[PDB]
């Protein structure tokens, strides 16, 4: 299989300004025919993905000529001279040349903002779910950018790992920040045995990394 | 000279490997032709296969080749629109003798 | 013009099978045929190859050769996934998409196959109460603990829709356990949080589940 | 189902008997088809000729049938793309 | 709305070859290519075969497969026919046709070979004059060679009640035609009518005036 | 060959008033692939061929209903209904079903009109050509319907054969008349000989034969 390095892989853009996603191919994707069959795709949020350029730099009627396709053998490049807020979603190249078809990994075009370090909460477990013999701590980063943050979980000083999951929002429509909550799930045993939860978040709006922490039973 | 034509195009053999003069099939792709893969046989020995079973170079394998109609895209930028054109195919080999 | 529709979401134990739609508004004339295309949670798309619209002839790839079948039924211009054994490396996100001419130009909008050997659910709700900590006159973060449901999807809703700003439902996670937990928060003046009362309303129509629990100072 | 198509359209041997599996042209004209003339062939023998100029009934003279595409005139109440099965040549086999 | 213009009329003598041209208006797709009719003097159309205008291979009919060459040139879109040996059973007149899809569409206005030991004479303008009613008066050209002769009354002014007849060919192997008028008698006194004969084969031109 | 046997020859037809041609095969043209390559064309005075029906019923984009093709295996018969003026010509069937294509002899359509004599006008040779030793005695039958005509030359009450040559125009376009112009070509010698040179001219249109003659 023929292997498309697409980069990068998140691209954030301040409204008006450009962007640039570049796709390389482990090998020539010229055909014998003559033609190069390297085409670039977008899939916006909740929608089916879309062909905006094939064929290396032929625009399908609709496209706007501000998406520019460029490249020869193995360097290809799509631009967009302009980005409106609705751009935002998976740019990802795609080759037909060589079979099997193949994918670039995709570029998430977001929009840039601020630096906004996270406020950071956590939650013990409630009463009623110590009543099962579950407990979860959750941990809460609140209104941050950009994305690229890191929580670590300490129980009376021990660094754990296995035992957290975490999910992300997508970016606020009005603020343009991610929102991100960690569980540590323990059993209503093990947690009784510790005293000490601590959340540890590592963000670039912060100088240091801030943790919140709980006493069992406080 | 841009007529309309309407599709009603819509609708195995071991020879090649069995045959005194065997073939293999090679991949004629074209993403720009319909046809698109088109397979066409080369013949895997200059000479054909004798009853022992060895290649008799006395002998010669060759392609029957036939000259067959396939659609174009064209102008490359239109869709739903195509130019016919003529394409030589290997179909097959069989054996022949010289002079 | 031409738009492709795919059948709706799919949910199977091991061992079951599934057969995706996906039909044509019209009619398409293509060297080729439709292809279809997986993408697990988190991963790339990956090609499973496609179907000659004009010989019926399905060409299969390398990773998919076994448990998946492409069909026609061209009288209603609709092309079929099967996939059969279901394991669950096969839950994912299928996409079929029209390739003519050395590109595709249209895709459907993926049907998702979740794979799982769990069984209909109601969730647990706990509140997330807010810190007795909270900052005079700053803020404070309350919420939700939506807990061991099955299947997707929960709505979260606060005082009842009256409560929209500020809130953040997260994306759920799949515990070990096969069911599924998500969070759902509320940052609030912490003034408020004695004049104001605030009930999270969870919904999951799979289990006929309707909660409104009150996360209490 | 109808498509543009330019009809301008863009571009002997004596193997039928010089082969162990030789074969004559049978002619297929239908005024109404391009092509016009479609020139078939059968294979003469049932089995193949030997080293020596004989035949042996071992040896099989089978038809190499290839599907080609063809136009036919549309019924004034103008063509459509169609394809047929012809035979291009004989080729020797062993069962 | 294609059209197929032929050559011209061509004048030869035995033992010679032609070569006739068919030059259509634009391209032809057709499963058949273009096909060649012989029609001799007072005689049926005789078919003499006919050429792919795909293939550029030709096709003779029984008639037809010793000194006949179909041949084409696609680049100005023409199609040709040649002669050789010309003898006299090949005087006739040569129409190109286009076939496709089993018939004959589209036709050429034909080409005249005419096959003769004679030569270029020009022609001789004698006056048919004449003498109530109506009266009839003329000219007869004779021992002229070859065809065409062009006659006209006034210079073209008196088209009105003119008969100039197809020509004959006497034993002399020369042609020779009548054109006649027919005016008021009473007319003769004042209207003076004169003919214009044209040979342009021998740069001849004849103005004669008919006097009663 | 197959044979076409067309018929009529000659077809005059009242003008508003039907035509029917038929065209004869001396074996089936039902080709192997069902259809029949039977088709009718005209040659309109002075003018290319062109094509009318083909596949025995079938219609050019130009072509109007008053005209309709019929047949079936070696039978057919092409039919103008209201003939005007401008179908005058020569109709003629092609077979195609069969190698060599052939063709029917024709039939010459023209106009039909109320039987017309000719004026009949005869002309002495010129001095002119007198001088070049050759006499030529045209005698001209002007607008005369029907075509039939007979001109017979009498030197001296004696008749002649072999010495005269007769042309025929073709129908005018206006009076649907036929012209006729027959040339007695002498010596000057067995000229001068003779004294009374008349023709003679016999139509359909005529109570009895009309002569004109000159003497000297």
């Amino acid at each position: 299989d023929v292997v498309m390095t697409q980069t990068p892989p998140s691209l954030p853009v301040n409204p008006g300004e450009p962007a640039s996603i570049s796709c390389r191919s482990s090998q020539s994707l010229v055909h014998s025919n003559g033609y190069t069959y390297l085409h670039w795709y977008l899939q916006k949020p909740g929608q089916s993905p879309q062909l905006l350029i094939y064929k290396v730099s032929n625009h399908l009627s609709g496209v706007p000529d501000r998406f520019s396709g460029s490249g020869s053998g193995t360097d290809f490049t799509l631009k967009i001279s302009w980005v409106e807020a609705e751009d935002v979603g998976v740019y990802f190249c795609s080759q037909s040349t060589h079979v099997p078809y193949t994918f670039g990994g995709g570029t998430k075009l977001e929009i840039k903002r601020t630096v906004a370090a996270p406020s950071v909460f956590i939650f013990p477990p409630s009463d009623e779910q110590l009543k099962s013999g579950t407990a979860s701590v959750v941990c809460l980063l609140n209104n941050f950018y950009p994305r690229e943050a890191k929580v670590q979980w300490k129980v009376d000083n021990a660094l754990q790992s296995g035992n957290s999951q975490e999910s992300v929002t997508e970016q606020d429509s009005k603020d343009s920040t991610y929102s991100l909550s960690s569980t540590l799930t323990l059993s209503k045993a093990d947690y009784e045995k510790h005293k000490v939860y601590a959340c540890e978040v590592t963000h670039q709006g912060l100088s240091s990394p801030v943790t919140k922490s709980f006493n069992r039973g406080e | 000279r841009t007529v309309m034509v309407n599709l009603n195009i819509h609708n195995s053999s071991d020879y090649y490997n069995r045959s005194t003069s065997p073939w293999n099939l090679h991949r004629n792709e074209d993403p720009e032709r319909y046809p698109s893969v088109i397979w066409e046989a080369k013949c895997r020995h200059l000479g054909c296969i004798n009853a022992d079973g060895n290649v008799d170079y006395h002998m010669n394998s060759v392609p029957i080749q036939q000259e067959i109609l396939v659609l174009r895209r064209e102008p490359p930028h239109c869709p739903n629109s195509f130019r016919l054109e003529k394409i030589l195919v290997s179909v097959g080999c069989t054996c022949v003798t010289p002079i | 013009q031409v738009q492709l529709v795919q059948s709706g979401s799919e949910l199977k134990k091991p061992g079951a099978s599934v057969k995706v739609s996906c039909k044509a508004s019209e009619y398409i004339f293509t060297n080729y045929g439709m292809n279809w295309v997986k993408q697990a949670p988190g991963q790339g798309f990956e090609w499973m190859g496609w179907i000659d619209t004009n010989t019926g002839e399905p060409t299969y790839a390398q990773g998919f050769t076994g448990r998946f079948v492409f069909s026609l039924d061209t009288s209603v211009s609709t092309a079929y996934l099967q996939i059969s054994s279901l394991k669950a490396e096969d839950t994912a996100t299928y996409y079929c998409a029209n390739y003519g001419w050395g590109y595709f130009d249209y895709w459907g909008q993926g049907t998702t196959v979740t794979v799982s050997s769990a069984s209909t659910k109601g969730p647990s709700v706990f509140p997330l109460a807010p810190s007795s900590k909270s900052t005079s006159g700053g803020t404070a973060a309350l919420g939700c603990l939506v807990k061991d449901y099955f299947p997707e999807p929960v709505t979260v809703s606060w005082n009842s829709g009256a409560l929209t700003s500020g809130v953040h439902t997260f994306p759920a996670v799949l515990q070990s356990s096969g069911l599924y937990s998500l969070s759902s928060v509320v940052t609030v003046p912490s003034s408020s949080l004695g004049t104001q009362t605030y009930i999270c309303n969870v919904n999951h129509k799979p289990s006929n589940t309707k909660v409104d629990k009150r996360v209490s100072a």
